[PDB]
């Protein structure tokens, strides 16, 4: 019965509902993973957006990425590092909110 | 640590700084006023009468700023003075160094929020109330304008007192010239805008007056009758035809011909240059008055 | 006609009041809608008096002295303006004349506040001889005298134009030509062009010239606004720092 | 109609004051006071 | 009787009268004073403002400072100078003329 | 054929703006070109303002330019 | 360059024109029509469109920008300017021959 | 009429659309959308 | 009417010069021939 309670959060707020444990622990085991990363270092931005998310996960919520800006730079540093990227950042490519409805524009 | 100003002591200081533009001489401006607003604190503080004729011609510097905000710079000279007046070492270069420091800022900031700010809109709102013939228009104006001065100047002569030079030290620094650049052009770009727009140099006398053709003016006495006369006429004017058989060309128009404001910008480059050679602005509002009456006289403007 | 002596004294406490304020400029007794209220008031004459408030606060909103720069005098104009048109009788009908007499008569004062700002350099000497011996009293003393020289100076005017009674007052007020009013109300509408120059003068440099040209000719847009070019003149100010603080 | 500035004019007989002339000549005066204030310090 | 000439030069131009000897003397002297501060020295603005005075108080005439530039720039030094001024400054702060009537902005 | 002279004659000053353009074309320039092309379409603005507008623009360009 | 070709007209409804026959008499119906103007109603019932009016929706001036630029890529291919000039006549003699100009 | 976006009106017996305004919006929807593809790259 | 450049336009029977037309045409004559003579050095 989960589902129905994300839906009605997603519906109604963001991070009003129990954010399961399980994948908070994963977003905290890959942030660990990512940020002692060299390459992932060397990225001032990526450390910078990493670094909210661990904020937000030690504090059992989700990140609300509503600038629409780490899975574009995690693109930038795949871009950047010959088209590669660690297991860790593919992980946490689905840890954020991306706001989910729109009115067009126009 | 003995001396201390107590709140009566801070009280009279507050009341006497209505007083601050009491003379304004144009050498030393607000020097006298500042003076005077200090005189029961350095009466309390010192007593030798050595001190009290060094805190006086210490005092009588120059100074100058918006008359409102210079109560936080009363506080903070009241706190350096008791400090002082305690045996600690600020001679004469600190009390003097955050005068000028504060008086500048402080002016620059505070003319606007009360000048071109606060003064303009509680003035509007109380003319449109008087000139409808109600009273409550000046109650108003005296009562919020009056309040808001006191308010301000109290709680900003308590909070510099009980900071105490720390609020120089806090802030203030390169911030200023970025600050100063960015108002620069955008005052440049805006009294561009006002010289286009507000200054009033108009020319009434007309340079020609042709008779336009046959096929340029709407011929009324060749007109249907009724609606669809109406319509006609109005068909004909959308079309650009004119509404008489002459085309009348004014002075105005031809300056327009090249841009607006044209007239406008010449007398404000005029006035700048008057302004450099040293001659004084009052001769020049009065020689503005004279040429706007013989230009009327000769059907100029 | 009808003011008697306590109507006089009454008069000419409240324009000392309005010179006072002219310099002290605290509790805004100078301003046209409180000094024109208040002359009605004790002349009885309060309606048109109030209107005639009204309309030079309106006029006079941006006289606002900023540093040596004197701004044209609104107690003057005021409390004249005021004394002549309760003379003129005409109460509510008059306020036309007042209004176009008020702003020669604000020049003036311009002209005799700069006088006594001029001649208070002599009490502040006085007042640095007196701090040189640790005189309080003599300062204060001179400081309240400063004050009241200030004050005495709208105050003086008042008393000669209830000294020219109302029969010259009134025809003057008929036998004012109208080429003269219209004229002065073009050269109102000319002065600003004194304060543009100084202000620009202030921060003219041959770097910022190009902004002043190009709000200049977006002026000659009528569909924008003040607001829209003050917008426009800021986003310009902000792109000019960013591109500038990197070189 | 003379024109007094604010949006202030006034016929033979009777003085009027312009509401959308008198906002325009406060914003401006207020935009043009802040900027002139702002620069000189 | 020499304040009457000053108010009339006032209404009429500026260093159109005698420019009193005394004022141009101790002008002189804090002008001279104050180009022998290093710390004034190094500020460039206040060095250049404060050789044009000592040029006219050379000629027996008074800077108009017709810009408002010289109490400014002394503002600057003192905010850079940790909020301290020399004395030969604050006494050359009376030493300009300031144009001293304006229109307002409406 | 009158007619079609007249609207010929007035079409032929394209070929001296191309050469002209075509000699002081650059692709750093270009972007006033384009600047100057929409704000001609403002019916109220005259030439001498166009042209204020163009020299104020260039000035500008060349300040920030030559601190860099 | 400057397109006569009307693409479209429409008949307008009812409440959009300012329909003549029912209008008052004297100055009342000036009034009346003066005001049904500001308001924006056609003065016929019919809507014409150009074809200069659509290229305006776009921006006016784009046909010139377009004749400008084709010039500017001929005198690149070392077209000569007076070939060009006499095209442009030619060019203008003919359109006006086809109602387009 | 009421406004119902890309200019589409309607009354209470018939809709019309706007040819103009639909295409004034077809192009700055086409504008924007670019503008805020490529900037979220 | 039939226009021929620099405001000067010609009926059937008779010619004319729209003086406000031919000074726009002087101005940006003159504006366009600084700018491409300065430009060409
Ligand atoms: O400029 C700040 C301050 O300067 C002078 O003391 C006077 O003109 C004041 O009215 C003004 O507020």
């Amino acid at each position: 019965t989960s589902l129905y309670k994300k839906a009605g959060e997603n519906l109604y707020f963001q991070g009003s509902m129990k954010a399961d444990y399980k994948k908070i622990n994963s977003i905290l085991t890959y942030t660990s993973t990512a940020l002692k990363n060299p390459k992932i270092i060397k990225d001032k931005d990526l450390v910078v957006l990493l670094t909210i998310i661990q904020e937000e996960a030690k504090q059992n919520r989700i990140f609300y990425d509503y600038k629409r800006k780490f899975r574009p730079a995690v693109t930038r540093f795949t871009i950047d590092n010959n088209f590669e990227i660690p297991d860790c950042l593919v992980k946490l490519l689905s840890a954020v909110e991306t706001p989910k409805a729109w009115s067009g524009f126009s | 640590e003995q001396l201390k100003l107590t709140k009566k002591d801070r009280i009279s200081v507050w009341l006497r700084s209505t007083f601050l533009q009491g003379s304004w001489n144009y050498e030393r401006m607000q020097n006298g006023g500042w003076a005077y607003t200090l005189i029961p604190a350095l009466k309390k503080l010192y007593k030798t009468k050595e001190d009290r004729s060094a805190a006086l011609v210490r005092h009588m510097e120059f100074f100058n700023t918006h008359p409102y905000v210079a109560a936080p710079i009363l506080g903070v000279t009241l706190a350096l003075e008791e400090e002082r007046a305690n045996g600690a070492p600020i001679d004469d270069v600190t009390i003097q160094g955050v005068k000028v420091g504060m008086m500048g800022p402080l002016a620059g900031i505070g003319d606007p929020v009360f000048w071109f700010t606060v003064k303009p809109i509680i003035g509007a709102l109380a003319a449109s109330l008087a000139m409808s013939g109600n009273i409550l228009g000046p109650i108003i104006y005296f009562v919020a304008w009056n309040a808001i001065r006191m308010a301000f100047t109290w709680y900003t002569q308590e909070f510099g007192y009980r900071a105490g030079s720390k609020i120089t030290e806090d802030l203030s620094g390169g911030i200023l010239q970025d600050i100063t650049k960015g108002a620069s052009i955008l005052g440049m770009f805006i009294l561009g805008s006002l010289v286009n727009r507000w200054v009033s140099v108009k020319f009434t006398p007309t340079v020609s007056s042709v008779k336009l053709d046959k096929g340029a003016f709407i011929d009324w006495d060749k007109l249907p009758s009724g609606a669809k006369g109406i319509q006609s006429a109005l068909q004909q004017q959308a079309q650009g035809l004119s509404l008489t058989d002459h085309k009348i060309t004014t002075l105005q128009d031809n300056l327009d011909s090249l841009i607006p404001g044209l007239a406008a910008l010449g007398l404000t480059l005029f006035c700048m240059w008057l302004l450099k050679k040293k001659v004084s602005p009052i001769v020049i509002i009065l020689g503005l008055f004279v040429v706007g009456i013989v230009f009327h006289l000769l059907h100029l403007m | 006609m009808d003011l008697n002596f306590i109507q006089v004294i009454l008069v000419i406490f409240v324009a000392f009041l309005a010179g006072v304020e002219g310099i002290l400029d605290q509790f805004h007794f100078h301003q046209p809608v409180i000094a024109c209220t208040l002359i009605g008031l004790v002349t009885g004459n309060l309606l048109p008096c109030l209107i005639l408030g009204g309309t030079l606060q309106m006029i006079a909103l941006g006289w606002a002295n900023v540093g040596a720069a004197v701004a044209p005098d609104a107690a003057l104009a005021s409390i004249a303006s005021a004394i002549i048109l309760v003379l003129g009788g005409q109460g509510k009908a008059g306020v036309t004349s007042a209004i176009a007499i008020a702003v020669p008569l604000a020049v003036a004062g311009l002209l005799l506040t700069i006088i006594v700002r001029t001649l208070a350099t002599g009490i502040v000497h006085i007042m640095d001889a007196a701090a040189k011996e640790g005189n309080f009293r003599k300062i204060e003393m001179w400081q309240y005298i400063a004050i009241i020289m200030q004050g005495v100076r709208i105050a003086i005017p008042a008393g000669l134009i209830l000294a020219i009674g109302a029969g010259p007052v009134k025809e003057m007020l008929t036998a004012m030509p109208v080429w003269l009013t219209d004229g002065l109300a073009i050269g109102g509408g000319m002065v600003v062009a004194v304060g543009y120059a100084m202000v620009i003068n202030m921060m003219a440099t041959k770097e910022v010239w190009p902004f002043f040209a190009i709000g200049f000719v977006l002026a000659t847009i009528s569909q924008l606004t003040l607001i829209g070019l003050g917008a426009i003149g800021i986003s310009l100010a902000l792109i000019y720092l960013a591109l500038s603080k990197q070189g | 109609a003379r024109s007094y500035g604010n949006g202030v004019y006034c016929n033979n007989k009777k003085c009027w004051v312009n509401r959308g002339e008198a906002t325009q000549s406060i914003i401006g005066g207020m935009i043009s006071g802040w900027a002139s204030g702002l620069a000189g310090m």
